[PDB]
RNA sequence: UCCCCCGUGCCCAUAGCGGCGUGGAACCACCCGUUCCCAUUCCGAACACGGAAGUGAAACGCGCCAGCGCCGAUGGUACUGGGCGGGCGACCGCCUGGGAGAGUAGGUCGGUGCGGGGGA
RNA sequence: CGCCUCCUAAAAGGUAACGGAGGCGCCCAAAGGUCCCCUCAGGCGGGACGGAAAUCCGCCGGAGAGCGCAAGGGUAGAAGG
RNA sequence: CUGACUGGGGCCUGUAGAGCACUGAUAGGGCUAGGGGGCCCACCAGCCUACCAAACCCUGUCAAACUCCGAAGGGUCCCAG
């Protein structure tokens, strides 16, 4: 982790609860990350958007 | 020096064998396809069929798809349901795959 | 010529023994026979000065037996620079692979200009029926200067008897000498300090 | 003088002189060399000295084969200092030389002219050493 | 072969200059050309177009003889 | 497959005078055509304009077979270059378009060649394969001075089942491959 | 790249486009379209396709031209250099050779002035 | 059970490189085509399909050659567990048990299991 | 001054010195999962611009290439493309 | 009754020694690019070298951080004292 390679949150799109935690590299990677996470409260996969940390 | 052919053939027929099934091996020939089922720990053949053995007919993809359903109805009559496919240098794909739904519809377990 | 060695027999005598009886311990073989045997050390010695690898010695056997060898290999004491075992190759009616002298001919040019005769090899192995060793093999080293060489392809070889080492050997070469009058060009000679090799990052 | 045109590292451990000759004991390339009779590291400098020597006494004429190479990088610490903050300077470099071994071989001369320039060459060495002719053992090697 | 990717062969007539008609194939269904095989100097043994000169130097001067004798 | 000229030339006149020539005892040992390569060594579209398309669009009506990309292995310093960078284009010609490439080189192409001595005959790859240069693309028929830009020749790979020069010049030049000497 | 050898210009006449070939100059220019009876003034585009084979025939079988021009004349330089005339030692210098004064210009031989 | 071919394993070059010779009935290749399923960063080369005129040329298989490669004793030595001596030392010896590597003789142009097709 | 790699380290593991040598304080949204296909470096010969080295073709070539970065282990019957 | 130790048996190891197949070192010789020097040339190529010498090979060697090899021992499990 540095400045340009942040941690963030995985957030489940429908409940909102965060559920993950993951990194990526906004230089390289400078949109939201969507990412189909299983969700424990909706308890299906859901789409995870990257919500700050 | 290996060839693609015999690096394919190794690469897919590791895979199986460290899934320690019974092996479903095909050979295929300009004319002909082979089929035996293969215990690798005895490292013995179990029940054989061939588009040579049973003399078919003309065309290749129900020539194989009848040599599956006939590996099958021997192996089922040997106590032989499970088994993994062995496409070992060929694509799944036509005769081989013919092989294969015909050797499925028969009760092979794969 | 062909000389002669009263040879004897062991079974389970310790080397060590034998070697401090002024024995020498040995062994014969070809690929019908195995024995290990023992030879007088110091009738050795006279014996193999004379006949190296080259010429056969004949091993009297007390059984009677007399039997015509080449010696194939002499372990020495890296220690105290002396004959601690001998093989003794056994002879038979087949060709065989051996190690002939090469007699150098002639007094080389180069070497009448100053040069020195560098004789690589003093023997080439060469195979040849038993039944017809040469003694040696002449070689016409009259016409080499510095730096010339000769070769195996060189080598003129008499009947029966076959190069085994790769033609496109040296054999011989004619160096310079040494010379006083280089010291002092090799005394004022800098010498660029020993490099290491660069590990890590650095290559 | 001798000494490595270039190393993978710079320093070696001291290691230890036991044993006989490794290899290097017969006579393989003149007519008679020179064999040392006890182990020592033999400097560059010695090598140097015993090879001038044999030139020397050879005015011209001859040929010395040198058979030891000093590749072991010697190490001392400044003068003065105590023990400890690391490993003293390279100062030097040795051949290891052990019981057997053949430093050097003369070839093109006439046999007093060897027996005695390795004579000469021998006083420059730290150890003891024999005189020695090319033998048939040797040719058998 | 892949389809889309690929200008279709047809048959061509190639023309030259000397009158020459090739029954060829090509991507274009009729091409010129100003020289062709049955024609270049070099393919029809040596029509040397020019220059079958002998040189003709540096002997042939030749202008005069009459220089005495 | 197509009624070619070469192609008939090669079995009817060609096929048999080779037999003549050199005495084959299998029908399968007298040389054959295997594959012709052509290839762009272009290296000026690296990251200049890349459009390199245009040449792309050339050899697709040269040889009426779409080129690929050939792409760097390594990034070279002096060459401006980076490891995947596009640097040319390979197109591999067989059967009916192989001779039909061939036909219109050995025919028209090889004329309109500039100041044409003939092809070099110490070129044969040793192994009974021959590879010729090219410094225009105009050369060939299908290629008009008006839609062309830029001046861009190929390498030719002719690859022969022939196992020697010997043999291979043979069948080149019974097929019509004009040699210099 | 028609005739011949080189491509001659459209959008201009014939005579003088044909100047834009090694080895014509205005001269060889009328001496053509007369033999083979096209009007000097007709414009290159303007031109008949039997035109064309015929302005291209009379032209690359009469007189040597462009490769085969430049072959020669270099051989004509190269053999002077060769026989070592007073010519050739003009020639291997790249020195004037008609007889020019060098102490000042002789330029065009020279190049741009090497300083000093 | 005996030979030949086709599968598929085991040992892990004594099994490889090279050279030569041989095999097409069968089988296997190449082959013949690219309609069709499928396929080419281009290419029916490969992958794939439908075929059956031809050829054992390539590949494969089988013999044969020791130039290379690989394997390799016996004997002797180094080294050494344990036991003892010697030297100011660098170091050197002896007893008992173990025992290389290098090299030498020499070996090898594979051996074998299972199923299938053919041959007596 | 913590951490990684090698050696020292006496053929299990472990083992010290202000002993011999190097690295880390990152990175990757693919450089991750799986399916399918593919096989290097290098050397010889051949080919416009084109060279020691760009791209192309042939032959040889068990891994000396590659695996983001130190070193070691591992590895193409892939962990490489 | 399982212990130290000991018997037999299996497996793990990379030291001692040795080796040079790898990574490096290495003296000489052979061979043979590139250089330096000398005839000849500037007209682009040649010819000669007791000069320095890449790669290849040969003879002969070196290495804690080299290993195609490789002990004695050591470790550990089972059975037995
Ligand atoms: N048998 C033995 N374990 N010997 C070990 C070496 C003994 C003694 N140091 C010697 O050099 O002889
Ligand atoms: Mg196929
Ligand atoms: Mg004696
Ligand atoms: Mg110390
Ligand atoms: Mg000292
Ligand atoms: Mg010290
Ligand atoms: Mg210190
Ligand atoms: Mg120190
Ligand atoms: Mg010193
Ligand atoms: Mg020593
Ligand atoms: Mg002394
Ligand atoms: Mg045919
Ligand atoms: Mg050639
Ligand atoms: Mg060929
Ligand atoms: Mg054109
Ligand atoms: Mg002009
Ligand atoms: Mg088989
Ligand atoms: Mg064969
Ligand atoms: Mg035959
Ligand atoms: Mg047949
Ligand atoms: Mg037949
Ligand atoms: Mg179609
Ligand atoms: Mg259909
Ligand atoms: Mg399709
Ligand atoms: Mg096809
Ligand atoms: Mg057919
Ligand atoms: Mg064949
Ligand atoms: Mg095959
Ligand atoms: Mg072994
Ligand atoms: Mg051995
Ligand atoms: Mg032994
Ligand atoms: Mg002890
Ligand atoms: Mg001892
Ligand atoms: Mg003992
Ligand atoms: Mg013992
Ligand atoms: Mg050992
Ligand atoms: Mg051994
Ligand atoms: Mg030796
Ligand atoms: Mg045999
Ligand atoms: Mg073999
Ligand atoms: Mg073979
Ligand atoms: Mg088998
Ligand atoms: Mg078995
Ligand atoms: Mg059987
Ligand atoms: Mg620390
Ligand atoms: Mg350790
Ligand atoms: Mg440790
Ligand atoms: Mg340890
Ligand atoms: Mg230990
Ligand atoms: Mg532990
Ligand atoms: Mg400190
Ligand atoms: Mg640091
Ligand atoms: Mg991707
Ligand atoms: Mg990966
Ligand atoms: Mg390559
Ligand atoms: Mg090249
Ligand atoms: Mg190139
Ligand atoms: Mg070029
Ligand atoms: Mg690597
Ligand atoms: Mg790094
Ligand atoms: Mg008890
Ligand atoms: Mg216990
Ligand atoms: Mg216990
Ligand atoms: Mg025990
Ligand atoms: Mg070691
Ligand atoms: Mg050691
Ligand atoms: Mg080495
Ligand atoms: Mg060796
Ligand atoms: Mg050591
Ligand atoms: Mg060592
Ligand atoms: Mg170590
Ligand atoms: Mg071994
Ligand atoms: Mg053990
Ligand atoms: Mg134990
Ligand atoms: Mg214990
Ligand atoms: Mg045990
Ligand atoms: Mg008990
Ligand atoms: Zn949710
Ligand atoms: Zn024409």
């Amino acid at each position: 982790a540095s400045e340009v390679r942040i941690k963030l949150l995985l957030e489940c799109t429908e409940c909102k609860r965060r559920n993950y935690a993951t990194e990526k590299n906004k230089r390289n990677t400078p949109n939201k990350l969507e990412l189909r996470k299983y969700c424990p409260w909706c308890r299906k996969h859901t789409v995870h958007r990257e919500v700050k940390i | 020096r290996l060839t693609a052919y015999e690096r394919r053939k190794f690469r897919v027929r590791n895979r199986i064998k460290r899934t320690g099934r019974l092996r479903l091996s095909v050979f295929r020939s300009l004319k002909h396809i082979y089929a035996q089922i293969i215990d690798d720990e005895k490292g013995v053949t179990l029940v054989s069929a061939s588009s040579l053995a049973l003399k078919l007919k003309g065309n290749k993809t129900e020539v194989a798809r009848q040599v599956g359903r006939a590996l099958a109805e021997k192996a089922l009559a040997l106590g032989i349901k499970q088994v993994a496919f062995d496409r070992g240098p060929y694509k799944y794909h036509g005769r081989v795959k013919a092989l294969a739904e015909g050797a499925r519809e028969g009760g092979l377990e794969f | 010529m062909e000389y002669r060695l009263k040879a004897y027999y062991r079974e389970g005598e310790k080397p060590s023994a034998l070697r401090r009886a002024g024995k020498l311990p040995g062994v014969m073989y070809n690929r019908h026979l195995n024995r290990k045997v023992y030879v007088d050390l110091v009738e050795f010695d006279k014996v193999f000065r004379q006949a190296s690898i080259h010429h056969v010695i004949v091993l009297e056997l007390p059984d009677g037996q007399s039997l015509p060898t080449l010696v194939r290999q002499v372990n020495l004491d890296k220690r105290r620079r002396r004959p601690e075992h001998v093989d003794f190759f056994v002879l038979s009616d087949e060709p065989v692979e051996m190690y002939v002298p090469l007699r150098f001919v002639g007094t080389p040019a180069g070497v009448r200009a100053g040069g020195v005769l560098q004789e690589i090899h003093r023997d080439i192995l060469v195979k040849v029926s038993p039944r017809n060793i040469p003694e040696f093999i002449e070689v016409d080293v009259s016409g080499l200067e510095i730096g010339d060489s000769l070769h195996a392809s060189d080598l003129k070889l008499p009947p029966g008897v076959e190069l085994a080492v790769s033609p496109e050997e040296t054999i011989a070469a004619v160096v310079p000498p040494e010379d006083v009058e280089k010291l002092a060009e090799e005394a004022a000679a800098e010498v660029a300090e020993p490099e290491v090799i660069k590990k890590g990052k650095e290559e | 003088m001798l000494m490595p045109r270039r190393m993978k590292y710079r320093k070696q451990q001291r290691g230890r002189l036991k044993g006989a000759t490794k290899g290097g004991d017969y006579v393989a390339f003149g007519d008679y060399g020179l064999v040392a009779l006890e182990p020592a590291w033999i400097t560059a400098q010695q090598i140097e000295a015993a090879r001038v020597a044999m030139v020397r006494h050879f005015r011209r004429g001859g040929k010395i084969f040198i058979r030891i190479f000093p590749d072991k990088p010697y190490t001392k610490k400044p003068l003065e200092v105590r023990m400890g903050k690391g490993k003293g300077n390279v100062e030097g470099y040795v051949a290891v030389v052990k019981p057997g071994r053949v430093m050097f071989e003369v070839a093109g001369v006439t046999e007093e002219q060897a027996m005695e320039a390795l004579r000469i060459a021998g006083h420059k060495l730290p150890i003891k050493t024999k005189i020695v002719r090319r033998d048939a053992y040797d040719e058998a090697q | 072969m892949k389809e889309g990717i690929h200008p279709k062969l047809v048959p061509a007539r190639i023309i030259c200059g000397c009158g020459n008609v090739i029954e060829t194939y090509s991507t274009k269904p009729e091409i010129y050309v100003e020289v062709c095989s049955k024609c270049h100097p070099f393919y029809t043994g040596q029509q040397r177009f020019v220059d079958t000169e002998g040189r003709v130097e540096r002997f042939q001067r030749r202008y005069g003889d009459s220089y005495r004798k | 497959p197509l009624d070619v000229a070469l192609k008939r030339k090669y079995y009817e006149e060609v096929r048999p005078e080779l037999i003549r020539r050199f005495g084959y005892q299998n029908v399968w040992e007298v040389p054959r055509l295997e594959k012709v390569v052509i290839n762009q060594g272009l290296g000026e579209a690296k990251e200049d304009a890349r459009i390199l398309e245009k040449a792309a669009q050339e050899l697709a009506l040269i040889t009426g077979q779409k080129p690929a990309v050939t792409r760097a292995k390594k990034s070279i310093s002096n060459f401006k270059l980076r490891k995947g960078m596009p640097i040319g284009l390979r197109v591999t010609l067989r059967r009916d378009r192989m001779w039909i490439f061939l036909e219109k080189l050995l025919n028209v192409a090889l004329p309109r060649i500039r100041d044409f001595r003939g092809l070099n005959p110490n070129s044969f790859d040793g192994r009974g394969n021959y590879n010729l240069g090219l410094r225009e693309q105009l050369i060939f028929p299908e290629i008009t001075y008006d839609m062309v830009d830029a001046l861009r020749g190929m390498d030719i790979a002719v690859v022969t089942t022939a196992e020697t020069d010997e043999e291979a010049r043979a069948l080149l030049e019974l097929l019509g491959f004009p040699f210099r000497k | 790249a028609r005739i011949a050898g080189v491509e001659i210009p459209r959008n201009k006449r014939v005579d003088v486009a044909l100047t834009y070939i090694y080895g014509i100059g205005k001269a060889r220019a009328k001496e053509a379209l007369e033999k083979t009876g096209i009007n000097p003034a007709t414009r290159v585009k303007d031109l008949t396709e039997a035109e064309v084979v015929r302005l291209r025939e009379y032209v690359e079988n009469t007189w040597k031209l462009e490769g085969e021009l430049r072959a020669e004349v270099a051989a004509n330089i190269k053999r002077l250099m060769d026989i070592g005339c007073y010519r050739g030692l003009r020639h291997r210098r790249g020195l004037p050779v008609r007889g020019q004064r060098t102490r000042t210009n002789a330029r065009t031989r020279k190049g741009p002035r090497k300083t000093v």
